[PDB]
RNA sequence: ACCGAUAGUGAACCAGUACCGUGAGGGAAAGGUGAAAAGCACCCCGGAAGGGGAGUGAAAUAGAACCUGAAACCGUGUGCUUACAAGUAGUCAGAGCCCGUUAAUGGGUGAUGGCGUGCCUUUUGUAGAAUGAACCGGCGAGUUACGAUUUGAUGCAAGGUU
RNA sequence: UAACUUGGGAGUCAGAACAUGGGUGAUAAGGUCCGUGUUCGAAAGGGAAACAGCCCAGACCACCAGCUAAGGUCCCAAAAU
RNA sequence: GACAAUGGUAGGAGAGCGUUCUAAGGGCGUUGAAGCAUGAUCGUAAGGACAUGUGGAGCGCUUAGAAGUGAGAAUGCCGGUG
């Protein structure tokens, strides 16, 4: 018996038409561009994943350094000056302090600093 | 000689923003209240400055 | 869970710092004024926003280099004319036109990014001690 | 047995392999020949011996 | 209420129509055949048969006035092409595109 | 396939100079109405097993009949002419299944031709049973000479 | 009032009344769940863990236990015929903190 | 357990025709209103074409290559956005604005920041300025027969099998 | 923690750099030919601005958690003015 | 429960998805089949539903069987349109 072949192929490429919806001109619009942009975007998804943690925690550290330098210390001493103390706040909880409650931040400073 | 890449939808209406045709210059004609060209005979009425032609 | 703060220009707010330039080295002068700029100095600092602050720099003029910089340190530009290179000294730079030289050192050290451009056009920098932006009320800066 | 429940002995029956059909299934392409030479060729290959 | 009119397969092409249906678009049925009849286009007589033939057909249909109408919806979609060949150098042909268009006009009250 | 599609002798175009692809007949597989390439070709799909696997399959098919009550053995069925309202009388007062296979010693005509007609009823002779015909029939209804003949042959 | 909690490797900082998506505990829903390890506590009094305060406790009840929006991650190497497409969705536990210590 | 209009005859149709060649010869494309023709009386714009009503019909968005009607491609309108910016066009982060769903720790858009030189082939090595593809659609490549061998399955077994 | 034997199925027979022992060339070549090791090939991630072959290290998937390697910590650009 | 493995080209091995047809069973459909279109749906992947619009008469499901069974690339063929 024969197989034509139907339907399969139209659902199929029009799937990733809709995955490259929003891109630009013909890369929303036919298979071929698409399927290779659908492609590059879930490698550079895979990569980015990844990549946003390491965004986050050097935004953090940045955050610290600033709240840090206020109360007259390096973020290399405060986090040195942490583990001595035993705290084990980790850098988004710092920055998020920092940022929130600058009296609780100025605690966790002199602590810091007593440890040293 | 060649183009070596297509035109996109996008650069060719670019393109086209100033491939138009303006409105004629045109005003009412005073005798029989129709628009005709400005500085030429009335066609529906045949006059121009106030005189038939 | 996602709990990071964003500055947004609804919460940023920028504020006005005069610093003397006499007797500073252009160079350690200006990354420090960098990082004031681009919002460094903030524990509300956001990358793809400008939550940096204003900059008034006066006495570029007497502004300082070390070494044989003022003869041996030199300008290159290029017009995109072919020899087009043009090229004056930092030493004359400072004479003729102090606020180019501190200005291009600091943007130098901007990223150069729409942000980047925007946080430089925050900088103001005059070669006497007397700047025109009273109103802004700006505050003396003592570097580090 | 009922002609709407049959079942082949276990381990009787195995499905045919398909190549030239995708990358996914290890034999797209080539097709388990290979890059070039006689062996890749239609009808290529030497005699036995 | 809305009076439509269009003429279908009309033997010139959309890009050319479009021109002279971008000067009437949104404007008063007066002004707009005065347009018509004043611009130099081989698509403005055309056009104004299918304008006048709205404004019949909102007059009789829908007893709508005349005077009050406004050119709505003024837009030229592709019609079937007429295929073609001119002989070129060494024997070679090279393909003529005869395009046509279907020309709609909308008319309203603004009711 | 290519050889059997009408025409194509010719090659369409030269080899090289026009800026086409090469071709050599017009009837080639991936030109439109062109040959197909290893398409059906007429064959048989019968194939043998040995004798005494086919005998197994009988029993094994008539024992499941046995062990599922499917198993009905009357004495004769009795039609001195053909009539199918007779015989659909004669299925419902041994209260039998829709499906049916009637098994008669020989060929009996006059229960041939009063069950043709009826939907899910297959009639067969004791030598004419196969496995298809007992494993479809929800229930089978031999008469008991046909019964004794199929135990001597199996 | 906020607290420092340690949960799913992680550490979150809470108030009283906030939801929280945590790496999927094991609990059912509408259970109440207690977070042990308090690192620090905020407010007006202000309380450092080294590394946990101790004594201190979070209770929080159960809203949901769920599985995040499917992540489809799709790699490829150029010119090698190779690829891998895989689905994902990250159980999560969401809760609702009821009171801080 | 053959095809179903690019399939199946080259030819479902006025096809060995049209068309091409001096000739031998080569050789297409092209099926579908509706149940019924009930195939749009009449009115209106227009020279006509074409259209708007009215009417027929279950349906005319079934009105003549008249079932369905994808995509490329061409328009019209609209929510968000864009004229200091260096772009494999995404991806990750993210205000503002506009919406509201298979109700889901929603949808559209996107100021601005980080990261990022298509795909295939062939290669020691290709962003490659090596190859290939204008785009979209359909079509297009390990098959079958008979032997051989090996593995799995099954029947029987010093027998097994025609 | 492999190894060997027997049997079914392969692909491969254009290699590259780097380091090091040598021939050749000129103690030329991103040269060429043999020995040895590694990487690439067939390997993404971090460093060397960019940069198959160098240095660090081998990506099952998810996380806005932590510690380190090479390499780094004035600004670009995370961390010592 | 514990802990071990899971980069990969040629290539070997395994398990599957989906297409058309057949058998048997069990179903759906003018109170609307297939196809088509749209959606914020589900599964580890191939892929599977559901709703609505369009459409107007066929078509799923289960188990087994059989193949003209899957296209993005061949200066591929034909058609349409840039
Ligand atoms: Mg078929
Ligand atoms: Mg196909
Ligand atoms: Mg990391
Ligand atoms: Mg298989
Ligand atoms: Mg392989
Ligand atoms: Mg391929
Ligand atoms: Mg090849
Ligand atoms: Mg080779
Ligand atoms: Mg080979
Ligand atoms: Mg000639
Ligand atoms: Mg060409
Ligand atoms: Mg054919
Ligand atoms: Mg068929
Ligand atoms: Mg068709
Ligand atoms: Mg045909
Ligand atoms: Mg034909
Ligand atoms: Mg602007
Ligand atoms: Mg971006
Ligand atoms: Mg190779
Ligand atoms: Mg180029
Ligand atoms: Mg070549
Ligand atoms: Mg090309
Ligand atoms: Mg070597
Ligand atoms: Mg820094
Ligand atoms: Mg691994
Ligand atoms: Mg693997
Ligand atoms: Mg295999
Ligand atoms: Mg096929
Ligand atoms: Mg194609
Ligand atoms: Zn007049």
């Amino acid at each position: 018996p024969r197989v034509k072949g139907g339907t399969v192929t139209r659902a199929r490429r029009k799937k990733t038409i809709k995955l490259a919806k929003g891109y630009f001109g013909s890369k929303h619009t036919l298979y071929k561009v698409a399927k290779q942009q659908v492609m590059k975007s879930g490698q550079y998804a895979f990569r980015d994943r990844r990549q946003r943690k390491r965004d986050f925690r050097k935004l953090w550290i940045t955050r610290i350094n600033a709240a840090a330098r206020q109360h007259e210390m390096s973020y290399s001493r405060l986090m040195n000056g942490l583990k001595k103390a035993g705290i084990d706040i980790n850098r988004k909880m710092l920055s998020e302090i920092a940022i929130s409650d600058e009296k609780a931040f100025a605690q966790l400073v002199t602590k810091a600093k007593d440890a040293l | 000689a060649v183009p070596k890449r297509r035109t996109s939808k996008t650069r060719k209406n670019k393109r086209r923003t100033h491939f138009k045709i303006s409105v004629p210059g045109m005003t009412e004609c005073p005798n029989c209240g129709e628009y005709k060209l400005s500085h030429r005979v009335c066609k529906n009425c045949g006059s121009y400055n106030g005189e038939e032609v | 869970m996602r709990q990071t703060f964003m500055a947004n220009e609804s919460n940023i707010e920028r504020k006005w710092y005069v610093i003397d330039a006499e007797g500073q080295t252009l160079g350690r002068l200006s990354s420090e004024v960098a990082s004031i700029l681009r919002g460094k100095n903030k524990v509300t600092y956001t990358p793809h926003v400008d939550t940096g602050d204003y900059v008034i720099v006066i006495n570029a003029s007497k502004i300082e280099f070390t070494g044989n910089k003022e003869t041996d340190k030199v300008y290159y530009r290029h017009s995109n004319h072919p020899g087009g290179i043009k090229s004056i000294t930092a030493g004359e730079l400072r004479r003729t036109n102090p606020e180019r030289l501190i200005e291009n050192s600091i943007k130098g050290m901007l990223p150069s990014t729409r942000l980047g451009e925007k946080q430089g056009k925050k900088l103001f920098v005059y070669g006497g001690a007397e700047h025109p932006h009273a109103a802004q009320q700006p505050e003396n800066y003592e570097l580090r | 047995m009922k002609l709407h429940e049959l079942k082949p002995a276990e381990g009787s029956r195995k499905e045919r392999n398909r190549v030239g059909r995708g990358v996914a299934t290890g034999n797209g392409k080539t097709s388990g020949r290979g890059h070039k030479g006689q062996k890749a060729r239609s009808g290529g290959g030497v005699r036995p011996g | 209420m809305e009076a439509k009119a269009v003429a279908r397969t009309i033997r010139i092409a959309p890009r050319k129509v479009r021109l002279v249906l971008d000067l009437i678009r949104g404007k008063n049925a007066a002004e707009a055949i005065a347009i018509l009849k004043l611009t130099n286009k081989a698509s403005s007589p055309v056009i104004e048969k299918v304008l006048m033939s709205a404004l019949a057909n909102a007059e009789h249909n829908y007893d709508m006035n005349t005077d009050e109408l406004v050119v709505k919806e003024a837009y030229a979609n592709e019609g079937p092409t007429l295929k073609r060949f001119r002989p070129r150098a060494q024997g070679r042909a090279s393909a003529i595109n005869k395009r046509t268009s279907h020309i709609t006009i909308v008319v309203s009250d603004g009711k | 396939n290519r050889s059997a599609v009408s025409g194509g002798g010719r090659k369409p175009w030269k080899q090289k100079g026009t800026g086409r692809a090469r071709q050599g007949t017009i009837r080639a597989p991936q030109w439109r109405g062109g040959g197909i390439v290893f398409g059906p070709t007429p064959r048989s799909y019968a194939y043998k097993m040995p004798k005494k696997m086919r005998r197994l399959a009988l029993r094994s098919a008539l024992s499941f009949k046995a062990q599922e009550n499917g198993l009905t053995v009357v004495d004769a069925f009795n039609f001195e002419a053909p009539k199918t309202k007779e015989f659909k009388n004669v299925l419902s007062t041994l209260e039998q299944p829709k499906k049916v296979l009637v098994v008669t010693e020989n060929e009996d005509v006059n229960v041939e031709l009063s069950a043709r007609n009826i939907p899910g009823v297959q009639v067969t002779t004791a030598q004419g049973l196969n496995v298809l015909d007992i494993t479809n029939a929800d229930s089978l209804v031999i008469t008991e000479a046909a019964a004794k003949k199929v135990e001597e042959v199996l | 009032m906020f607290a420092i909690i340690e949960t799913g490797g992680k550490q979150i900082k809470v108030e009283e009344g906030q939801e929280i998506f945590v790496e999927k505990l094991d609990v059912n829903e509408g259970d109440t769940f207690t977070f042990d390890k308090v690192l620090f506590v905020g407010g007006d009094s202000v309380k450092v863990g080294a590394p946990t305060v101790e004594g201190a406790t979070v209770t929080a009840t159960v809203n949901k236990q769920g599985r995040g929006k499917k992540i489809t991650v799709f790699t490829y190497k150029r010119r090698k015929n190779s690829k891998r497409k895989k689905g994902h969705r990250q159980p999560y536990t969401k809760l609702t903190i009821d009171k801080i210590n």
